[PDB]
């Protein structure tokens, strides 16, 4: 529709949805906050997603140089307090863990370098508290009865849960997204593949791309090689159904 | 092999080279349709076609015939039919007009004993202006865009870079066909041999920098993308998919046609157009389009990002994410004075019956919050009426409370439904009033309501006449037909009246299990006519019917107890409404039930959900409302130099530990962006942002 001024490899909102981080094809990431570019970085960026605001305005950039840069808020050209460059292979994506589980970032290169920062104020140190060896999805569950889970996609989804007893984590897939629960007793999984797939876990006709879940995890936006951002949603029978088609060019 | 070639100008025109030339206009069905404008068949055995880059004259095709003669067919009248002929006849492989000088027409020919292959003609029979390359076969030609005169020619065994200034760097390799210099990167060249395509670097012209994937079938055409920042689409023989091996090297494929593809053509002007020609001349225009990086927003906006443009959908149904925004904007739920009007403040029959139920629980309080099912467990002293006696206090203390929760009787011990009837007539529900009046054993009042209703705003007159003939004889004519014909009535409340009348006394299953009648009326009816043994079994059946279905109207039966959490869990699972879940589970629920993990977590989502919508002040109202209902969920100023109504607040900066009176501090920070105290650089107001 409204083609605001901005090749953006990945564009993602923050928690409040008032600032947009876009990773250009020229190895640059910009915080496009009438979206006007309010920053310029030159990156070092396959995926750039924000962090939870209470943890600071941290943007995680996954590059092809076998590193996962994390640009931390220092007011504008944000200074990299930390640099998670310990990954042997290129970081496919960098998605922060939910705020309840602490400052954890996942870089599903296959080495899931789950870097944890014990000091919130001093995030310059990244500790690989866990390491399990295309898409990285985090479970937004914060329940006492729901253990934290980390999902890894391969270009085909495996969920690793940090079991309390052991205190340790235990068609090609393009992007995996977990819907926000909002007290649900089940999890809805959206996986980007040759065909869009939706699955329930209860305790385009082409190559799909980074599908995202809304703030409530009910209406779905699945994009693919067809060039049309099709909007999906549930139905009266609690089943996935098409809810609309949006044109990328704005028609 | 048929070929498609976009014209340098006239962005709506293209020529599909075949056994006979044919110029189409983009208006067969290309997508859009193609209308033929001209057809030239006077140049048989054509093997090379190249557009005239100069504007005048337009549509000038240098058709390289199989005998070596280049015919400048017009698909400045001097440059029409020109028949440039080589010294010795042989195949003409490739033609390429120089972009810097569009009147040279570099021609590539096959082998010969002592005749030059790569002839640089002069558009101006003729003689070559430049003849470079002897005893070889120039398979491909590509003028370097930067230099005026440097044609990189693919000979039989080398990629010779012929310098027209001095008629030569050669790299002896097997990849010598289809040389195409990528426009944006003038130092990168492409060439394909059999099934492999190689990417070269003119600054390091010694070895191929990159050797792309070797497709099984041999490649037929490799062309760079003049629109993107480097996208070497690689056609393959007998392949319906264009392997767009992007050298930016992410590999992608596009299948625009169901049949094999002869040759494609990128549009120089159009943004990445992909005109595809099948051997059956099925000219289809496909479009590549960069991958869309969708990402929702809390306001439900899909920032579709295609290429370098951010197309924000901006919510271009009433989804639950969108629904809550309008609810919270109108202070939904928080208006806990007219609880029966909360659904009105909500802008749903389930929600309408839920808020009435919660209002009745609030009204009676001002064991009831345990729900109808727990209230009727201790109900004792139930009597069954064998015969319907047409005219309440005989009911138990639990039953009379249940009717109040169903709204049938007013607040108190008044054994009557008369005030309830008057409201229904005022509210306009005329068929419901007749049913409610009848259920209190009053035919005449039911007839009067229907007759009064039919008089205003005429079928209710006949229903009154039909209701007036209630005969209790087992084999009566009335019961024989009214029971059969009751199913053919529109309003459910009219149907249940005859269902209740014609049913054998004791088993009123024709009315107790009618889903089109409000649950409160059915439960109120059940409390009056069912015995304790039958009522408890029925309520347990109805409780579980709303328990699994996630019905808000089942809050009446389940109540705000452990079962109520289970029911409201199903409602959340079915729909996803935590805003309704948080408010309803906070209104009078007991501490033990409200201490459950699910209900506490339902609040945690909604507060976190309501934060993303920037409704902080609205959230502050919820926390204040929640705290009251849930007790278990609990220096000197730098300007005026005065030591420690909002202006008297003492602002302490978390960074530099400086600050003072709010009124003074805001005034200083209104026009300045530095800490007012001396020798301080901290921007206290701008730091938090
Ligand atoms: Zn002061
Ligand atoms: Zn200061
Ligand atoms: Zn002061
Ligand atoms: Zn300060």
């Amino acid at each position: 529709a409204r083609s605001i001024a901005a090749l953006i490899h990945d564009v993602s909102f923050d928690f409040h949805g008032r600032r947009m981080a876009t990773c250009s094809s020229d190895q640059s990431v910009k915080v496009w906050d009438d979206w006007h570019c309010t920053a310029s970085w030159k990156t070092h960026v396959w995926r750039v997603t924000w962090a939870h605001p209470e943890f600071g305005q941290v943007l995680a950039s996954c590059s092809f140089d076998r590193t996962a840069a994390v640009w931390e808020e220092i007011v504008s050209h944000w200074v990299k307090r930390t640099t998670l460059v310990d990954s042997r292979t290129s970081v496919t994506d960098v998605k922060f863990a939910p705020k309840h589980m602490g400052l954890m970032l996942a870089t599903c290169s296959g080495i899931v370098r789950i870097y944890e920062a014990p000091d919130v104020m001093n995030l310059s140190q990244w500790s690989l508290q866990h390491e399990i060896s295309s898409c990285i999805s985090w479970n937004p569950s914060s329940s006492r009865a729901h253990s934290p889970m980390i999902a890894v996609g391969s270009d085909k989804v495996q969920i690793f849960e940090y079991n309390e007893n052991t205190r340790k984590y235990a068609d090609p897939v393009h992007d995996i997204a977990f819907a926000p629960n909002l007290g649900r007793s089940f999890h809805i999984l959206a996986i980007a593949t040759k065909d869009v797939r939706i699955f329930t876990l209860k305790p385009h006709n082409s190559q799909v791309w980074r599908v995202s879940w809304n703030i409530t995890g009910t209406v779905l936006a699945s994009s693919g090689d067809d060039g049309c951002v099709r909007l999906w949603k549930a139905n009266y029978m609690d089943n996935w159904k098409c809810t609309g088609i949006l044109k990328g060019n704005g028609s | 092999k048929p070929d498609i070639l976009w014209a340098p100008h006239h962005v709506d025109r293209f020529v599909v080279c075949d056994s006979e030339l044919s110029l189409y206009h983009v208006e067969l069905r290309l997508s859009s349709a193609a209308t033929l404008l001209s057809i030239n068949s006077d140049t048989p055995y054509m093997k090379c076609v190249a557009w005239y880059l100069n504007y005048d004259p337009e549509c000038l095709l240098a058709v390289g015939q199989a005998n070596g003669r280049v015919v400048l067919t017009s698909l400045f009248k001097d440059l029409i039919g020109k028949e440039f002929v080589p010294k010795h006849a042989r195949q003409c492989n490739t033609l390429a007009w120089n972009p810097l000088d569009s009147n040279w027409l570099a021609a590539g020919l096959d082998k010969h004993r002592a005749d030059f292959s790569v002839l640089i003609w002069d558009i101006c029979v003729t003689k070559p202006l430049y003849e470079l390359g002897q005893n070889d076969a120039c398979l491909s030609l590509c003028w370097l865009p930067r230099d005026q005169k440097l044609l990189l020619a693919g000979m039989h065994r080398n990629l010779a870079i012929f310098d027209l200034r001095n008629t030569k760097m050669f790299v002896n390799t097997k990849a010598v066909q289809g040389v195409t210099v990528d426009p944006y990167f003038h130092d990168r060249v492409a060439s394909f041999y059999e099934g492999q395509v190689a990417i070269w670097d003119l600054r390091k012209f010694e070895k191929p920098v990159l050797t792309l994937t070797e497709q099984p079938k041999p490649l037929t055409k490799v062309a760079w993308c003049p629109t993107r920042t480097g996208l070497l689409a690689t056609l393959t023989r007998d392949s319906n998919i264009i392997r767009l091996y992007d050298m930016q090297i992410i590999e992608r494929s596009v299948q625009p046609c169901d049949n094999y593809i002869a040759s494609f053509a990128w549009h120089p002007t159009s943004q990445n157009r992909m005109i595809v020609v099948t051997p059956n001349r099925t000219m289809s225009d496909f479009t590549v389009f960069e991958r869309i990086s969708l990402a929702w927003s809390p306001i439900t906006s899909l920032m579709w990002a295609c290429g370098r443009h951010l197309y924000e959908c901006t919510e271009e149904e009433k989804d639950i994410a969108t629904k809550m925004r309008l609810r919270a904007l109108s202070r939904y739920g928080l208006d806990t004075e007219q609880v029966w009007r909360n659904h009105i403040l909500a802008g749903d029959p389930q929600l309408k019956s839920l808020w009435y139920t919660l209002h009745f629980m609030k009204q009676y309080t001002e064991l009831v919050y345990a729900g109808i099912k727990s209230i009727v467990k201790s109900s004792l002293g139930m009597v069954e009426s064998s015969r319907h006696n047409w005219s309440i206090q005989n009911l138990n203390e639990e039953r009379i409370l249940a009717l109040q929760l169903c709204g049938w009787i007013k607040k108190g011990t008044d054994v009557d439904v008369g005030p309830f009837l008057n409201s229904l007539v005022q509210e306009g529900e005329w068929e419901r009033a007749a049913a409610v009046a009848l259920f209190n054993l009053d035919i005449r009042r039911a007839i009067q309501i229907l007759n009064e209703g039919a008089s205003s705003e005429l079928n209710l007159n006949v229903v009154a006449m039909a209701l007036s003939g209630y005969t209790d004889e087992k084999n009566s004519l009335w019961r024989e037909m009214c029971s059969t014909l009751r199913l053919q009535l529109n309003n459910p409340y009219l149907c249940v009246m005859f269902a209740f009348l014609t049913s054998e006394t004791g088993s009123y299953d024709g009315v107790l299990y009618e889903n089109k009648v409000a649950v409160r009326d059915r439960v109120a009816f059940a409390c009056k006519f069912l015995s304790d043994t039958q009522l408890n079994r029925y309520i347990e059946k109805l409780t579980n019917e709303m328990k699994e279905a996630g019905n808000l109207e089942g809050i009446l039966l389940t109540g705000l107890t452990k079962d109520g959490v289970d029911l409201m869990e199903s409602y959340v699972d079915r729909t996803g409404d935590v805003q309704t879940a948080s408010y309803c589970m906070l209104q009078g629920s007991p501490l033990d039930v409200l201490k459950d993990e699910r209900v506490q977590y339902w609040i945690e989502n909604y507060r976190n959900l309501l934060d993303a919508w920037r409704f902080w002040h609205k959230r502050a109202e919820f926390d204040i409302h929640r705290s009251k209902l849930d007790p278990s969920s609990k220096p000197r100023c730098a300007l005026c130099l005065i030591n420690m109504q909002f202006n008297n607040w003492f602002t302490w900066c978390h960074n530099c530990r400086h600050g003072g009176h709010a009124g003074h501090m805001l005034s200083w920070f209104r026009d300045h962006a530095e800490c007012p105290v001396s020798a301080c650089t901290c921007k206290c107001m701008q730091l938090d942002t």
